[PDB]
RNA sequence: AGUAGCUGGUUCCCUCCAAAGUUUCCCUCAGGAUAGCUGGCGCUCUCCGCAGUUUUAUCCGGUAAAGCGAAUGAUUAGAGGUCUUGGGGCCGAAACGAUCUCAACCUAUUCUCAAACUUUAAAUGGGUAAGAAGCCCGGCUCGCUGGUGUGGAGCCGGGCGUGGAAUGCGAGUGCCUAGUGGGCCACUUUUGGUAAGCAGAACUGGCGCUGCGGGAUGAACCGAACGCCGGGUUAAGGCGCC
RNA sequence: UUAAUUAAAACAAAGCAUCGCGAAGGCCCGCGGCGGGUGUUGACGCGAUGUGAUUUCUGCCCAGUGCUCUGAAUGUCAAAGUGAAGAAAUUCAAUGAAGCGCGGGUAAACGGCGGGAGUAACUAUGACUCUCUUAAGGUAGCCAAAUGCCUCGUCAUCUAA
RNA sequence: ACAGUGCCAGGUGGGGAGUUUGACUGGGGCGGUACACCUGUCAAACGGUAACGCAGGUGUCCUAAGGCGAGCUCAGGGAGGACAGAAACCUCCCGUGGAGCAGAAGGGCAAAAGCUCGCUUGAUCUUGAUUUUCAGUACGAAUACAGACCGUGAAAGCGGGGCCUCACGAUCCUUCUGACCUUUUGGGUUUUAAGCAGGAGGUGUCAGAAAAGUUACCACAGGGAUAACUGGCUUGUGGCGGCCAAGCGUUCAUAGCGACGUCGCUUUUUGAUCCUUCGAUGUCGGCUCUUCCUAUCAUUGUGAAGCAGAAUUCACCAAGCG
RNA sequence: GUCUCCGUAGUGUAGCGGUUAUCACGUUCGCCUAACACGCGAAAGGUCCUCGGUUCGAAACCGGGCGGAAACACCA
RNA sequence: GUCUACGGCCAUACCACCCUGAACGCGCCCGAUCUCGUCUGAUCUCGGAAGCUAAGCAGGGUCGGGCCUGGUUAGUACUUGGAUGGGAGACCGCCUGGGAAUACCGGGUGCUGUAGGCUU
């Protein structure tokens, strides 16, 4: 029904968002980027794993959901329903269009919108996944199997990130001891020296 | 082809900074422009009289005429293979002294000064500019520390 | 567009400001014996069938409201003629704005 | 046919043979343009310099 | 000897200089006029001026990037409040009584974005200045401005050469003027298109107009531009044999 | 019948049907006239068209475009003529030929001749009904016809196909 | 006294004459207007910059929506108040504009440029200079002044149209307005006519001819600047083939298949383009004849099956022979 | 494909920027008739296809959709 | 130390809340005969001086929000010029120069001109 991949995989236009200016995009293929245990506090999951893109092009929304599935259901398998929690990191927002032949031929050659895809860049992380430290095996299986339904090359990485934290698993446990991380259900909020005095006393009593 | 209108391109030009729109300071009003006097032409687009056009802005020039709101700015005009000075009347709100000449003016103050007053003493000083010339002979102490040794970091996919 | 039927403006003769009576220009009926149109008949006569252009492809919806003035001063009477913008509706003395009303 | 639209390649080419040259700077300009009643005084003021002739 | 904005042809040598396929207007699109690019003839000076360059000062800018716990627009996920509004429940005599529960809402966070968004904000870039047409004194004219013999401009006389960054270079100026007005190619940037030895742009440089060494071969690549010669040395490329 | 690429289903034809004209006329020629052809003619004739033997039949539409008929009753309407103003040039008014407008006729004149929905006791159709609608809404016939896109229509016959 | 003829006048008059029947354009036509203009973007941070590039607008509207002055403050929200409720009107508070400013958009604007009142006609008369497009021409539009008459305000001031960026038109001709105007030919008076200056009547193909078709009966000058074959680049579409493995296969992903995805190859399909050929490369199909490819239907030699046999399916070397 | 046009009670249809959204049929209630039809007197019932916008007020006017129907598509 | 009138720059000056304000001021404040204007002496205008710093206003405070300014981000991203560099490409590295912005961390919280007052 479309065209290859290989027709749309390099980023030669600029984005070209679904806005006021284009309008008749149809709805992306990938309407779901999280998934698992979303509800999962920011203590359950130590480990994280991410699929990094190695090269600069674009990703369909079709590619998008393949994968999504593929993660998926290789982490229900091997870890349970509840074991992990998967977030697709890229959106689909660019736009790529058709000039669809049956003729004026290249006369009036501006194309009809045609889907949507992602744009990523080299060391972008395309999708995450976070779960138990013993399950570390399961995760590269996951993102491994996985980079079979994209083009180009990928990488997988283990982040010494706590979860989907900003914060360094080596001291994130400390943080949290001294109340300069509060979670907050998925993630932890920070909590800086500045500010009233009296958020410093709520926290503290 | 492109729109051949007064204003075409000007979006952000003409528009004011962030958080500096409103009433213009009259200071910008108290300003003293007098013939042969540099103004440095950047259209304010407060005021939409006696505006520069783009092509003027960002343009310094040399002031003609004054009249009770606006004054005549000689300012040159590149267009193809030519060069014209070109007449503009422009609204003192779209003008401003130039500040190019004046460390000329301070130099010239300053040449005269010691000139006249190294002249009295019997003495040659420097007068002319000169580029900026290669460092000379020095010693850098060590202060008995061996220098730090550095060396390349190792790779990390810190992705 | 709506047109006082009276203006003080300026008057060449009288070189003040003085009350003036408008009104709508109209064109005048064409002479005979103009110049233009005495050289037209002649060169229109005999055979040869029309000799001058007929301009067909018009294009303009409206035209410019000419206004004609005169001094109202009963010694001066001067005239003169003032082009407004093009309008699709003209005319003189109408109803004058109001503000606030309900509109019915 | 169609054929090319419009270019400038080559135009800063031809425009330096004959190199883009400054405009002529003469140490007297023209009082064109100047302000109608400033010039009129300035024409009166010219008039009569002759009359502190002696006192000069 | 009809006219032809169209096809074809247009006859000796050497020397010197040497283009354009671009601007605007045209029933203009196979053509003209126009500016540009060219040539010729000079002339006014010279043995201060100028510059496809940098330096030093000083402005101009909204692209690259970045931002979205900043405005606009788009957008993922949880978390805490919640009666200020609803869906379900749910004990009733029943109410804003009790009870949860899911939603909207609000508050902090969180994922991801913009050619027609932006607080920030480069590099490269555009303008101006770097003196004698300057600086500093005394005076005079004014019908302009005016509390003021104030202001401004103009004019007269006088005094100051360490000619006030680097570098390079002789400049200025005027007539007459042909051909051209189908272009095309490459690095980078860039629009449309799946793409095209595709169509359309910016910059510079090329081919066209140009041979020569290398790329076996080749309009454009790499090197390098050309009077007729000897010697020497090289470039880019090479050194089994051809 | 296209001499020299088309011999035909094309042209003609008898038959049929219109139309003009009674001679100072119809139709036509001619630069010209007491000019000329039809015409040495006279409506069973001459002139202008369509269809195309016989057989059978030739339905509806005059709104459109044509053609035609009636006209001071009568809007517009040239020159010339008439009247008034003025020094005159000139201007103005009154009057009002044909033709156009107005009203009839005419299709063997050019031509034209619908759409939607519901409805019979299985289903299907739908004689029947409702509705919008035009100047008529395609009648008698005939048809995948030299005329039907879909289409190599569907059924039957002709072949092993 | 009409026919008729001579000369004028009105109608009819493709019977006949002459002539026209735009341009751009991924060939032309049909379609659009990229033909005169304006906003944002493209556009690569001065300016400029193309495409039948993208998102839009214009041929108008306004006696006030022009001008001045004064006084106010808007969208939205919160909380209160008979009927009154989501929504009527009153009150208090918050409110950087999230409103409004004729219109497209962008910019600008808060004791205002918005809203409401009061007075008004600077939308008037006039000579030059300048800017924008630019050839440094015209128009159009715009900017500073200058000279008169004015309005408004207590006044400073502001105003010669609309907050800024668009909203428009030469020559010839016609019409109007202006002067104790010039000429009106030998002089004078007077009608007329012509001059001079400023408006309007319009050219939207918008620097401005007055303009319908058809040609298969066709013609000339050309064009490979340009379409209809081949060939060339490309390969979207067509064809063929891999990779992952959710499923199918009773069981069992992979004997045989294979979704969601993804990577390729081919030029026996169609496109796209217009490089060669228009002083001509004979345009479909069949017939005949040779040759070549392999992506193998058969045959030879093989491997694997959900191969008992038979039949079949998948795969290999393989184009010798059919 | 380009261009033009159309969606209103159950059906077919009017609407001349401010309507109690027109007409006919249909449905319902009551008379009439032994009953039916015809007929007489009444009643009800429009998601103005949908979203946005101008307007003091849009069924209408202007745009984006959702379905529908015409006219073209030629020279090889 | 500080205010009043008029200002320049226009948040280091704003916003929220709390504390403190001697003197003179600036205010709140008391009235409507006159001037003037309102549905309303609320505002505007006019005539005053019983009271009060309650508020405005001034100074200060807040591990305050904002704002200003540094650090980090980082010689990172991006970039001028170069190569017969790599790679099928996408892109990337190096040579020669220039060189950012968040988050995060710190510091600051109006200066000042003219005139005239108060403060032994
Ligand atoms: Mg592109
Ligand atoms: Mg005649
Ligand atoms: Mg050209
Ligand atoms: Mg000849
Ligand atoms: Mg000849
Ligand atoms: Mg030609
Ligand atoms: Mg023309
Ligand atoms: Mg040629
Ligand atoms: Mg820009
Ligand atoms: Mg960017
Ligand atoms: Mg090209
Ligand atoms: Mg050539
Ligand atoms: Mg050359
Ligand atoms: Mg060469
Ligand atoms: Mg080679
Ligand atoms: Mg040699
Ligand atoms: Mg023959
Ligand atoms: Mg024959
Ligand atoms: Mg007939
Ligand atoms: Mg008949
Ligand atoms: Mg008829
Ligand atoms: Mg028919
Ligand atoms: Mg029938
Ligand atoms: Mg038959
Ligand atoms: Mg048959
Ligand atoms: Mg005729
Ligand atoms: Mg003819
Ligand atoms: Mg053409
Ligand atoms: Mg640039
Ligand atoms: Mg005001
Ligand atoms: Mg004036
Ligand atoms: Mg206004
Ligand atoms: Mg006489
Ligand atoms: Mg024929
Ligand atoms: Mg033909
Ligand atoms: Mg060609
Ligand atoms: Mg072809
Ligand atoms: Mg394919
Ligand atoms: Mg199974
Ligand atoms: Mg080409
Ligand atoms: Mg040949
Ligand atoms: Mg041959
Ligand atoms: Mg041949
Ligand atoms: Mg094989
Ligand atoms: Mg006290
Ligand atoms: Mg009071
Ligand atoms: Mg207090
Ligand atoms: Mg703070
Ligand atoms: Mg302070
Ligand atoms: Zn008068």
């Amino acid at each position: 029904g479309r065209r290859p991949a290989r027709c749309y995989r390099y980023c030669k236009n600029k984005p070209y968002p679904k806005s006021r200016f284009c309008r008749g995009v149809p709805d992306a293929k990938i309407r779901i980027f999280d998934l698992g245990r979303k509800k999962a506090k920011v203590d359950e999951f130590p480990l994280c794993g991410h699929m990094v893109s190695d090269e600069y092009e674009q990703l369909s929304s079709e590619a998008l959901e393949a994968a999504r599935i593929c993660a998926n259901k290789y982490m229900v398998k091997s870890c349970g329903k509840d074991g992990f929690h998967i977030r697709v990191r890229l959106h689909p927002f660019h736009v790529i269009r058709i000039n669809k032949m049956l003729q004026t031929g290249m006369r009036g050659a501006f194309g009809k919108p045609q889907g949507t895809v992602a744009r990523v860049h080299i060391g972008q992380v395309i999708m995450s996944i976070r779960t138990k430290l013993q399950n570390k095996e399961h995760v590269v299986e996951a993102l491994r199997r996985a980079k079979f339904k994209f083009p180009g090359r990928q990488k997988i990485h283990i982040s010494k990130k706590w979860g989907f934290t900003k914060f360094n698993a080596d001291e994130f446990e400390d943080m949290v001891a001294e109340k300069r991380l509060i979670p907050d259900g998925c993630g932890v909020k920070y909590i800086p020296n500045r500010g009233p005095l009296d958020k410093w006393r709520a926290l503290h009593s | 082809t492109n729109t051949k209108g007064k204003r075409r391109g000007t979006r952000y030009m003409f528009s004011r900074p962030f958080r500096k729109h409103g009433v213009v300071p009259l200071a910008t009003y108290m300003r003293i422009y007098k013939k042969g006097d540099i103004v440095d032409i950047k259209g304010m687009g407060t005021v939409q009289k006696g505006m520069p056009h783009k092509c003027y802005h960002g343009k310094t020039g040399r002031v003609y005429n004054v009249t009770q709101h606006a004054v005549g700015i000689v300012v040159n005009k590149q267009v193809k293979g030519k060069i014209l000075a070109k007449r503009i009347n422009v609204r003192i709100e779209h003008i401003k002294h130039s500040k190019s000449r004046d460390s000329f003016l301070k130099r010239v103050k300053e040449n005269d000064q010691k000139k006249k007053e190294a002249k009295e003493k019997g003495t040659w000083v420097q007068l002319k500019r000169q580029p900026a010339p290669p460092r000379e002979a020095h010693f850098v102490r060590t202060n008995g520390k061996e220098p730090e040794l550095l060396e390349p970091i190792p790779y990390e996919f810190m992705a | 567009v709506n047109v006082p039927k009276t203006r003080r403006t300026f008057c060449k003769k009288c070189g003040k400001h003085q009350p003036h009576k408008v009104t709508q220009y109209k064109k005048g009926k064409d002479s005979l014996y103009a110049q233009g149109k005495r050289r037209y008949d002649r060169k229109q006569s005999g055979y040869g069938g029309q000799t001058k252009p007929i301009f067909r492809k018009k294009a303009k919806t409206t035209k410019k409201i000419v206004l004609r003035l005169e001094c109202v001063e009963p010694n001066c009477r001067s005239k003169r003629m003032l082009a407004i913008k093009r309008c699709k509706h003209f005319e003189l003395g109408g109803d004058k704005k109001r503000k606030g009303q309900v509109i019915q | 046919a169609k054929s090319k639209n419009h270019t400038t390649h080559n135009q800063s080419r031809k425009w330096h043979r004959n190199g883009i040259k400054k405009p002529r700077s003469q140490r007297y300009e023209s009082l064109k343009g100047v302000d109608p009643k400033f010039l009129r005084n300035m024409r009166f003021a010219k008039k009569h310099n002759k009359k502190g002739l002696k006192k000069m």
